[PDB]
RNA sequence: GCUAAACCUAGCCCCAAACCCACUCCACCUUACUACCAAACCUUAGCCAAACCAUUUACCCAAAUAAAGUAUAGGCGAUA
RNA sequence: GCUACCUAAGAACAGCUAAAAGAGCACACCCGUCUAUGUAGCAAAAUAGUGGGAAGAUUUAUAGGUAGAGGCGACAAACCUA
RNA sequence: CCUCCGCAUAAGCCUGCGUCAGAUACACUGAACUGACAAUUAACAGCCCAAUAUCUACAAUCAACCAACAAGUCAUUAUUACCCUCACUGUCAACCCAACACAGGCAUGCUCAUAAGGAAAGGUUAAAAAAAGUAAAAGGAACUCGGCAAAUCUUACCCC
């Protein structure tokens, strides 16, 4: 005579889309942000004694050669994008500074003859901010010729010229974590002088947008 | 399921390769493809 | 599509584990051992299946007879129904009569 | 006391005493405007207004003039991932009016990172004239 | 904690763990070598040498032990680099973060020789339990590490709500055949002349 | 007074309040009954204070200054309770030789399971009690079958568990 | 118009399908026993 | 038609709602005209001691040394409660059997206000 | 997940051919 | 290139062995989970088979096998 | 807990005409004559209009009872959770 | 502009458009969605009562006339016993039964049209067919199975 309707189970139609604190362990830091005493562009003895006592075998006279080698090797591995080697050669502070922009583009950095041999300018040490952590910083002046070419994703050149070398004067500060075995000197920061000449202009023409204003807002 | 066919993809593909140049769902749907392919042959 | 997009982890079979290496030993216990033991005695399994073979119905009757009393209530009920069904199938149904 | 058997009383029997009381009280800030004398408390369910009067007079030595209790229903509307109802507990609320004209108001309770801060202030947001070119290189 | 909960680097009660392990998820369990409580020989603050992966043949102190996963974390070793405090407009700060190591991947190091050594739980006639090396029969002492709350007992100043040592360790208990009730009744001089009347229990 | 429901005014918003160790059972055992009585009330005041604070923290949407000290006080009064109960138990064993404070008996319910029936206090004896007589402390024959089924169910579960363990062990022997 | 057969009442509910009603007859006791065996969360109203 | 929810005094009609409670212990009885009589003795009395000059505080100093955990047993209680008295009596003078009442033992609990079994006191 | 090796292997070979056809080597 | 696809292991199955379960406290046969007042034992039937159906139509009972599907029973039919 | 019937103790029925009633007109309330709409609908039986009754063999709330080889029925093979 | 609704109690349901912060069957980045926080305070209502005997012919209807029939809704006494008091529980909402935020079902008091409560039209155009209305020359059932519907409000019969 009559057949009753059958309802589906409710669950079928009721479905939905599927969606550090204090502890014994602490974050181990291999670097300190910034420089203890920033070298002013145109104390060291006690600091180098503080370095030497931990090292037992350290030479200032040999350090520029090592510093040069570290610098060149780091900048070279930028070309081949080997981050593993960069980490060994470069401080954790320095890494993002020289890596973040380089992503999704090609660098053809190269090194040619240095006009003036590199030399140490300032030596500083940590003031024991953290227990079992001591940091030693060496600033080196480097006056070198370098070549640089930066390209796009698409391989279109952005910056510099491949063949032509350019003179560059840089202050490079190197940091090492003392009291820590297996530690080594790594490129930490580059100090920019206030009187520094401006960098070579980019090929691209840019637009600097004006203040985007709401209708009620009036331009000054 | 002690035994179940693991090679069904290839069995389907044997028939389907002959159906590629047909128009409509015959070219891709096996149930329809097989019938048209038998006719073609 | 019911086909896997990666190879399954490869099967390593030790053909010379103790179980495989000593397989079949004492199968001729009777003929080489003065018939003190039958090879059927070497069979390890259910009480009702030791050195005996039979079809599904025969096996069920045997199970009920031998371990029926020790069975769980639900399991015993299922076995009773199984026998009852198999009886009807084997006696009343088929092609050849 | 709670979760304990109360010895049964017979006419002319001894006084019922509790030596170590099991139940505990939290003083709560009212959600709505109350008279100055009124103090709100969250109370165990097994407790009576008489018990609360005696509790406050005894342990805390605060004079009590009136007590009024209510039972608040905790929401059972909430569902977990298994579509099983989650019960917020039902609790007892007590309103206590202080004696001798004493007034109470709820007191105003609650009146590595350095390195991260140093990093933040040394961000040096990219110059738009640079046009996306990395500023690391000395060239 | 739910059955087949995945033990991680972050503590179980943490916000990060709750994100990684919500109640609904059910992942394939990790197969862990069954090591008895006594058989375990790795403790926090104990120097070990790493045998496998990056930083192999290098020595360092264990900072955290996860027993469930058979894990030891060695501070500053077996590290990979991660950004913390990353946002939309900022790149973030790079941090070396340690990867956990299995107990087989590390080895205890004897003090003076400074070389990895195999360890057995030998008994002592005087001392309770020690760790002795296979190659050379000398004990390795249990390292001193701060506890959970980090009280530092050697420098503790008593607060206004803290009982003194003298008062705490005072023995004022005279054993007697009286209940707390009876004693407190006597002490405060409460008199109850009325006698309790018999009731039926069933 | 009412101010006792709150900590010291200076401690308000301190974000951290330093607290000593929780009482242990042995320490409390050294104390007398009247001393334990007084300490009970001391700890009680402390608990009320901390529970007040906890609720206010929830209200303000702020973390509690020190959540750990609440745990300490709770376990301290647990320890104190244990000590007092131990003394009561010991004295009861001496005087009466009874392991349980409250009288009771093993009974069969209507469902056939053996339960420990805890006695209640009554004014009238049991035979005259109407509500008590209604309650049945026996199982009729119709129950026995269900008991068997329950037993089987238990066995089934147990069997599965045991078997699973064995399987897991084999997996380990395969992995290592 | 049908479908509104259930006209709720707590008195009726507890009287008809309550724990005490179930225990009143041996049949009802077996009902509870069945539900216990199935492992039902709700044995009765 | 909500089986799973807890049965509460909120749930039923008027009679139902009045009859059930939240587990608070009665402190009296009802009489004619629905008058309630509070029995004073039925109301629990808080035995609160004087806390003035009490040296003990909610927490213990961390400088306090750890001790071996030993729970009290019947044997122990007997050893340092009754044992000295009876041993003194035996060694010096005479000990009388069936006169244990002098040593603090009671044959029956009926006499006392506080009875150990069954318990006639709260907490 | 169906037990067996042969089918999976055959399909790997098919995918290899597809990859080769889609991106021919120099 | 979307929607998707893919996965290995939670667990389970059959055996073997072995006779299982059972109080923190409190509450729970009255409207269960509510401190506290004047009576149980009792033939199963039926589907089904007999090509309808009406007598009849295997169903554990103290452990394998064999006697033996034998003696017997049975609208002496089906079958037991 | 719908429905058929019953039991216990309840409730409701404006206004107008009437010698005054299982009376008439007519609200609320109960029912469902006829048409139209609707027909996966507002609705597994409804809506709008028009209708029958509306102090009574009336309508209705609460609690209780009768159970399938049966109940219950102003017999329609009606109703006993579409 | 509508109000054939409203307010309260009972019954039922059980936090289900309060505050804050979030993602995001018309939509507001706001929702009744998510999470946290808060809240319903007894006088109203529920929850009653020592025992043993013993008492209780005369309705209600404004209870007075009058008139009844179906004959009705509410009473104690004697003796013994008896002295402690204001406990416990309900109190929220835009809500219940109908698979839904369903033109349906839903007891009582008060308001008998409101002092309370609401909005038929997302925007446009003005086709056909379809639905509901309003008006219609002259005629007035010629329509149709049938005055069905509408308008008008009607007589005299026959059968049962
Ligand atoms: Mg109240
Ligand atoms: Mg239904
Ligand atoms: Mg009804
Ligand atoms: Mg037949
Ligand atoms: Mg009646
Ligand atoms: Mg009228
Ligand atoms: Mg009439
Ligand atoms: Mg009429
Ligand atoms: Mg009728
Ligand atoms: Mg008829
Ligand atoms: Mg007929
Ligand atoms: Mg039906
Ligand atoms: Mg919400
Ligand atoms: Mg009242
Ligand atoms: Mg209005
Ligand atoms: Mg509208
Ligand atoms: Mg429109
Ligand atoms: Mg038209
Ligand atoms: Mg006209
Ligand atoms: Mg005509
Ligand atoms: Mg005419
Ligand atoms: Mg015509
Ligand atoms: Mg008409
Ligand atoms: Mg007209």
């Amino acid at each position: 005579r009559f057949t009753p309707p059958i309802y589906q189970p409710k669950f079928k139609t009721e479905k939905e889309f599927m969606q550090p604190e204090k502890s014994d362990r602490s974050i181990h830091l291999a670097c300190t942000a910034g420089i203890f005493d920033a070298y002013v562009p145109p104390a060291s003895q006690v600091s180098i004694r503080r370095i030497k006592d931990y090292d037992a075998n350290f030479k200032i006279k040999d350090f520029p050669e090592k510093a040069k080698d570290i610098f060149i090797e780091a900048h070279l591995c930028l070309n081949n994008s080997d981050h593993d080697r960069l980490h060994t050669l470069v401080t954790e502070h320095c890494f993002p500074d020289m890596t973040w922009d380089i992503k999704y583009k090609t660098v053809r950095w190269s090194f040619v003859e240095s006009l003036e041999p590199s030399h140490v300018v300032q030596v500083r040490c940590s003031s024991m901010m953290n227990q079992g952590n001591v940091y030693g910083q060496i600033t080196v002046r480097m006056h070198t010729r370098q070549t640089l070419a930066i390209y796009d994703r698409f391989g279109r050149l952005m910056y510099g010229q491949e063949d032509v070398p350019k003179d560059v004067l840089e202050y490079v500060v190197f940091e090492k974590q003392l009291t820590n075995p297996y530690g080594s000197w790594r490129m930490h920061t580059k100090i920019v002088p206030p009187w520094a000449p401006p960098k070579q202009p980019i090929l691209k023409t840019v637009m600097i947008p004006g203040p985007q204003l709401k209708p009620e807002e009036e331009y000054e | 399921l002690r035994n179940r066919v693991t090679d069904r993809y290839f069995r389907i593909q044997e028939v389907l390769k002959h159906a590629r140049h047909f128009r409509g769902r015959k070219n891709r749907c096996y149930r329809l493809a097989v019938r048209t392919v038998i006719r073609a042959f | 599509i019911g086909i896997r997009l990666t190879l399954p982890p490869p099967k390593v079979v030790d053909r010379w584990n103790e179980k495989r290496a000593m397989f079949g030993v004492y199968d001729n216990i009777g003929i080489l051992g003065n018939f003190e033991k039958h090879p059927k005695e070497l069979i390890r399994g259910p009480i009702w299946l030791r050195g005996w073979k039979g079809n599904e119905l025969q096996r069920c009757i045997r199970k009920r007879k031998m371990v029926g009393s020790r069975m769980f209530a639900d399991d015993l009920h299922n076995l009773n129904k199984r026998i009852r069904y198999l009886y009807k199938h084997f006696n009343r149904h088929g092609k050849f009569r | 006391a709670r979760n304990v058997v109360y010895p049964l009383y017979r006419l002319g029997g001894p006084q019922l005493r509790v030596f170590r009381t099991n139940f505990f009280i939290q003083l709560v800030r009212p959600g709505v405007a109350q008279p100055e004398d009124t103090v709100q408390f969250r109370i165990p369910m097994e407790m009576t207004r008489v018990d609360l009067r005696n509790y406050l007079e005894g342990i805390y030595n605060v004079p009590v003039a009136a007590v009024r209790t209510r039972v608040q229903h905790g929401s059972n509307k909430r569902r977990d991932h298994r579509n099983v109802r989650i019960k917020k507990p039902d609790y007892k609320v007590a309103y206590v009016q202080l004696a001798h004209g004493q007034t109470f108001t709820f007191p105003d309770l609650f009146p590595l990172y350095s390195m991260l801060e140093e990093e933040r202030q040394q961000r040096q947001s990219s110059d738009p004239r640079r046009g996306g070119v990395p500023s690391w290189f000395g060239l | 904690l739910p059955p087949h909960y995945r033990y991680g680097m972050s503590p179980p009660g943490s916000v990060a763990d709750k994100r990684k392990n919500p109640p609904w998820i059910r992942r394939r369990p990790v197969v862990v070598e069954p090591i008895s409580d006594e058989d375990w020989y790795l403790f926090c603050g104990d120097t070990v040498e790493i045998l496998e992966g990056k930083d192999a043949g290098k020595q360092g102190k264990v900072v955290q032990v996860i027993r469930q996963r058979n894990w030891v974390v060695v501070g500053g070793l077996n590290t990979h680099y991660r950004y913390i405090g990353k946002t939309m407009d900022y790149r973030g700060t790079m941090i070396p973060s340690e990867a956990p190591l299995l107990h087989r991947q590390v080895k205890l190091v004897d003090p003076m020789d400074r070389k990895p050594t195999e360890i057995e739980w030998r008994f002592t006639e005087a001392g309770e339990r020690v760790r002795v090396s296979t190659r050379s029969g000398r004990i390795i002492p249990k390292p001193e590490f701060p506890r959970a709350d980090g009280i530092v007992p050697e420098t503790w100043i008593d607060g206004p709500k803290d009982t003194s040592v003298e008062d705490a360790l005072e023995r004022t208990y005279v054993p007697c055949l009286k209940t707390l009730q009876e004693e407190v009744m006597e002490a405060m001089g409460i008199k109850e002349t009325r006698k309790y009347k018999k009731v039926y229990w069933y | 007074g009412l101010e006792e429901f709150f900590d010291d005014p200076k401690n308000w918003g301190q974000e951290k309040v330093k607290s000593g160790a929780a009482w242990t059972c042995q320490q409390l055992r050294n104390k007398s009954n009247e001393d334990l009585h007084k300490l009970w009330y001391v700890l009680l005041k402390e608990r009320n204070m901390l529970l007040t604070l906890e609720q206010e923290a929830k209200r303000q949407r702020l973390p509690m200054p020190s959540p750990e000290r609440l745990d300490k006080v709770v376990d301290s009064m647990d320890a104190l309770d244990k000590v007092v109960q131990e003394r009561e138990d010991a004295l009861r064993l001496l005087q009466t030789g009874q392991e349980r404070a409250r009288p009771g008996a093993w009974r069969r319910d209507i469902f056939g399971r053996i339960i420990w029936h805890k006695f209640k206090q009554w004014v009238i004896p049991w035979h005259l009690n109407k509500r008590y007589n209604r309650k049945r402390f026996f199982a009729l024959p119709y129950v026995d079958h269900f008991l068997r089924l329950e037993r089987e169910k238990r066995a089934r579960i147990k069997a599965r568990k045991e078997n699973l363990e064995r399987k897991k062990a084999k997996i380990l022997l395969k992995k290592f | 118009a049908r479908g509104n057969e259930y006209q709720p009442s707590n008195i009726k509910r507890k009287n008809k399908h309550g724990w005490v009603r179930r225990l009143s007859t041996p049949a009802g006791v077996q009902v509870i026993l069945r539900r216990m065996l199935k492992g039902r969360k709700s044995l009765s109203h | 038609a909500d089986r799973m929810s807890k049965w509460t005094s909120k749930r039923g009609p008027r009679s139902f709602r009045g009859r059930k409670g939240r587990g608070a212990k009665g402190i009296g009885f009802l009489t004619s005209g629905w008058r309630f009589v509070q029995i004073k003795e039925m109301v629990p009395e808080f035995v609160v001691p004087d806390l003035t000059g009490f040296k003990l505080k909610p927490y213990v100093s961390y400088l306090a040394p750890e001790s071996e955990e030993t729970p009290l047993t019947a044997a122990q209680l007997f050893s340092e409660a009754v044992a000295p008295a009876i041993e003194k009596d035996f060694k010096d003078g005479t000990f009388d059997p069936d006169n244990l009442e002098k040593y603090g033992f009671e044959p029956t609990q009926e006499g006392k206000l506080f009875q150990l079994y069954p318990r006639n006191f709260l907490r | 997940v169906k037990k067996g090796f042969r089918a999976a292997f055959r399909f790997q070979k098919e995918l290899e051919r597809q990859r080769l056809l889609r991106c021919p080597p120099p």
